[PDB]
DNA sequence: ACTCTACCGATAAGCAGACATACCTCTCGATCCTGTGC
DNA sequence: GCACAGGTAAATGGTTTGTGTCTGCTTATCGGTAGAGT
C-alpha cells in the first residue's frame, strides 16, 4: 500500500507550479457509518447478520504546495488479519463475540457473504525458456523472456529470439523481436545499436569458448547479414526507420530508437545509463542458450516444471 | 491411344479434346507397368450397353442422377475407356451373400 | 524423484511397483500410481467428449 | 571453418579469397587490407555425427554434486576404487547408453566401452 | 535460333473461418450517469 | 430548489503461457511457347 502510494504521488500542473505530493498512508480499524451519521466498531458477526461489508477506512496525507489527513476510500479486511479484531482475541473473547474458535479466517466478508480468493497460477517472469516449434513452421527454436518490473508498474514485455530456417535449409539466420517493432531484426544489428561495433567483440560476447567451432559456424551467416551496418548511428537510424511509418524525419528516429532501447529493451536488468554492457551480455547469454538448444547439447525446457 | 514416356504439356492436353466424334486417350508407362485390374481389391467391372442401361433404369424405376457415381478420371474408368453417362456393372464378393452386383454411372 | 540418484535406470526408480495392495505401497510407487491414475482419468475425460461428438 | 581468422588491425574477421595471379588463397579484411599468405588448407569443415568422447565441462567441482552416483570401478592410472559415473549428455535418441567414469583423485575420465 | 516481354498451368505460404457428449441441481452479482440547466 | 439529456473516452500502447484440422482467397514463384533476324 505504501509502495503504491509513494510510487506516483507527485504530479505537476502548469512561476506557476502545482504539486500534490501524497504523503504517508495508514489503515484504521473496521467501522460502519450508520444512517444518523454515528460510527461504531463493526464486528464480523454483525457484518454477516446485517449484510454489511467488513471493510476499514484508510487515510492519506495531501500536503498541497503552490510554487491534513483526507479520506480516500474503504478497504476490505481479511478475517483474522493484523487489522481484524479477532487477531488478539482469546477463546473467551471469541465465545463472547459469538465467533467459533475453530474458525481459521482467511476470507473476506463483503455484503454479508464470505468470499475466498483462489490462488492464480502463472508462469514465472524474467526466466529464459527455449522451445522447439512445429516442423511445418519455418521457425526451429524460440528463446523468449517475459521481462517485468517487480516494484515498478506492470509491464510484461516479451523479447523473443527465433532461429529462422530448418536444419535442412541452409538459410540459417537468427532474428530478434524488439517491442513495438513489427519486423524481426538481425542480432548483429541490435548488438551494433548497443555500441559494440567490432564483430570480434560480438563473437566474444555470444560465445565464451574459442573451441566451439559449430556455434561460430552457425553465427557466420548472422555476421554476414550484419555487413550492411557498420557503425552505431546507422544501426540506430535503421531501427528508427523500422518503427514509426516515416511520420517524422530520420533525425528523430535515432532518438526514438535510443529511448526504446533504454526503456523497453529488457526492462528488468536496469533502466538508467550504462545499460549497454549488461544488456549486451544478457543478449549474448540468450543467444548462447538458444544455440546450445539447437546443438542438442541441452534439452527443451519443460513448461510443466513447478 | 497415346502412351507418353515422362511428361506432357498443358497445351498438349488442351489439343487432345478437339477431334469429334473420335476419342483420344493418354496413358503413362509408369501407370501401365502394373495392371490395376489384377489387384485383389479391384472387383470385376463390366460395361453396360444402352439397352441394358435402359432396362435397368426401367426395372428399378430410377433416374440417371439416382445412381452411384464414378469419376471419369478413375483408373478403372480410364482402363475401360468409359464415356460420360455410361453405366458399369460391378460384381464383388460379400461375406453375407455369395455374390453381389452393383452399378455405377460415369460422371 | 529427488530421492533417487542421477542416471538411474533401475525398475524401482522408473515406476515399477514390486509390492501389492494388501502389502502396501512405498511413497515412490504411491506417487507413480497416482500419476497413472491421473493420466487415466484425463484420458477418459477427453475420450467421452470426443466420442460423443463423433457419435453426433 | 574449424577456426575463425580475425584481422590483427581492427577486430573484424577475414573473408576467404584467391590471389589468382599467385594461385594462393588469402584472407582479407574489409576495414583494412591486412594481406597475408593465409597458409591454411582448411576452408570449411562440416560435421554430421556427435563427437566421440563429448563428456561435459567436467569442472573440478564435479565431485561436490551429491546427486551424482558413485561406483567402485578401478581407475586405469591411479588405481583408485572410487569414481562418479554419468551417461552421455547428448539430448537425442541417437546416443548410446555408455557411462563416463570420473575419478575424484586424479580427475581422469575413463569410459566403460569395453567393446 | 532466342533474344524483347505476354498469358497458360502448377505450387508455397500467408491471411482468416468453425468447434469441440448428454442430463439435469443449486447459488450469486448486475440491468449509468456527469456536465448542464435559471 | 433540485432535476435533465447525450453518449466528450482512452488515444494507445499493451500484451499474454500450451488449440489443431481442414477450408478458401490472395498473392509470389516457376516453365513454356509466339508476334521475327544474320
Ligand atoms: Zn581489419
Ligand atoms: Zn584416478
Amino acid at each position: 500500500l505504501q509502495d503504491i502510494i509513494c510510487e506516483d504521488s507527485t504530479l505537476i500542473l502548469e512561476s506557476r507550479k502545482y504539486e500534490i505530493s501524497f504523503g504517508k498512508i495508514y489503515v484504521t480499524k473496521p467501522m460502519v457509518n450508520e444512517s444518523d451519521g454515528v460510527t461504531h466498531a463493526l464486528y464480523p458477526q454483525e457484518a454477516r447478520l446485517r449484510n454489511l461489508t467488513y471493510s476499514s477506512g484508510l487515510f492519506v496525507d495531501v500536503k498541497k504546495r503552490t510554487y491534513g489527513k483526507v479520506f480516500i476510500g474503504r478497504l476490505p479486511i481479511m478475517l483474522r488479519s493484523k487489522n481484524c479484531y479477532l487477531s488478539e482475541a482469546t477463546e473467551s473473547d471469541l465465545y463472547k463475540l459469538k465467533e467459533c474458535p475453530f474458525d481459521m479466517g482467511g476470507y473476506f466478508i463483503i455484503n454479508g457473504s464470505e468470499k475466498v480468493l483462489i490462488a492464480q497460477e502463472r508462469s514465472a517472469g524474467n526466466i529464459v525458456q527455449v522451445f522447439k516449434k512445429a516442423a511445418p513452421s519455418p521457425i526451429s527454436h524460440v528463446a523468449e523472456i517475459r521481462s517485468a518490473l517487480e516494484k515498478g508498474s506492470r509491464f510484461i514485455s516479451t523479447l523473443q529470439v527465433k532461429l529462422y530456417g530448418r536444419e535442412g535449409s541452409s538459410a540459417r539466420t537468427i532474428k530478434a523481436t524488439l517491442p513495438y517493432i513489427k519486423q524481426d531484426i538481425p542480432i548483429v544489428i541490435i548488438f551494433r545499436a548497443l555500441g559494440i561495433i567490432p564483430d570480434g567483440e560480438i563473437l566474444e560476447h555470444i560465445c565464451y569458448d574459442v573451441n566451439d567451432w559449430q556455434m561460430l559456424e552457425m553465427l557466420k551467416p548472422c555476421v554476414e547479414d550484419g555487413f550492411v551496418i557498420q557503425d552505431r548511428e546507422t544501426a540506430l537510424d535503421f531501427i528508427g526507420r523500422r518503427g514509426t511509418a516515416l511520420g517524422i524525419k530520420k533525425e528523430k528516429r535515432i532518438q526514438y530508437a535510443k529511448d526504446i532501447l533504454q526503456k523497453e529493451f529488457l526492462p528488468h536488468i536496469t533502466q538508467l545509463e550504462g545499460f549497454e554492457s549488461r544488456k549486451a551480455f544478457f543478449l549474448g547469454y540468450m543467444i548462447n542458450r538458444l544455440l546450445l538448444c539447437a546443438l542438442d547439447r541441452k534439452d527443451q525446457d519443460d513448461r510443466d516444471h513447478f | 491411344i497415346f502412351v507418353y514416356q515422362n511428361n506432357i504439356t498443358p497445351s498438349a492436353m488442351k489439343l487432345v479434346p478437339s477431334i469429334p466424334p473420335a476419342t483420344i486417350e493418354t496413358f503413362n508407362e509408369a501407370a501401365l507397368v502394373v495392371n490395376i485390374t489384377h489387384h485383389e481389391l479391384v472387383p470385376k467391372h463390366i460395361r453396360l450397353s444402352s439397352d441394358e442401361k435402359r432396362e435397368l433404369l426401367k426395372r428399378y424405376r430410377l433416374k440417371e442422377s439416382q445412381l452411384p457415381r464414378i469419376q471419369r478420371a478413375d483408373p478403372v474408368a480410364l482402363y475401360l475407356g468409359l464415356k460420360r453417362g455410361e453405366v458399369v456393372k460391378i460384381i464383388r464378393k460379400s461375406e453375407t451373400s455369395g455374390r453381389y452386383a452393383s452399378y455405377r454411372i460415369c460422371m | 524423484l529427488p530421492h533417487f540418484s542421477k542416471d538411474d535406470y533401475s525398475p524401482e526408480s522408473k515406476g515399477f511397483v514390486e509390492n501389492s495392495y494388501l502389502r502396501g505401497l512405498t511413497p515412490q510407487e504411491f506417487f507413480f500410481h497416482a500419476m497413472g491414475g491421473r493420466e487415466g482419468l484425463i484420458d477418459t475425460a477427453v475420450k467421452t467428449a470426443e466420442t460423443g461428438y463423433i457419435q453426433r | 571453418m574449424t577456426t575463425f581468422r580475425f584481422c590483427r588491425d581492427c577486430n573484424n574477421m577475414l573473408y576467404p579469397r584467391e590471389d589468382k595471379e599467385n594461385n594462393r588463397l588469402l584472407f582479407e579484411c574489409r576495414t583494412c587490407s591486412y594481406v597475408e599468405e593465409a597458409g591454411s588448407p582448411l576452408v570449411y569443415r562440416h560435421e554430421l555425427i556427435t563427437n566421440i568422447g563429448e563428456t561435459a565441462g567436467v569442472v573440478q567441482d564435479i565431485g561436490s554434486d551429491p546427486t551424482l552416483p558413485r561406483s567402485d570401478r578401478e581407475c586405469p592410472k591411479c588405481h583408485s576404487r572410487e569414481n562418479v559415473f554419468f551417461q552421455s549428455q547428448q539430448r537425442r535418441k541417437d546416443t548410446s547408453m555408455v557411462l563416463f567414469f570420473v575419478c575424484l583423485s586424479c580427475s581422469h575420465i575413463f569410459t566403460s566401452d569395453q567393446k
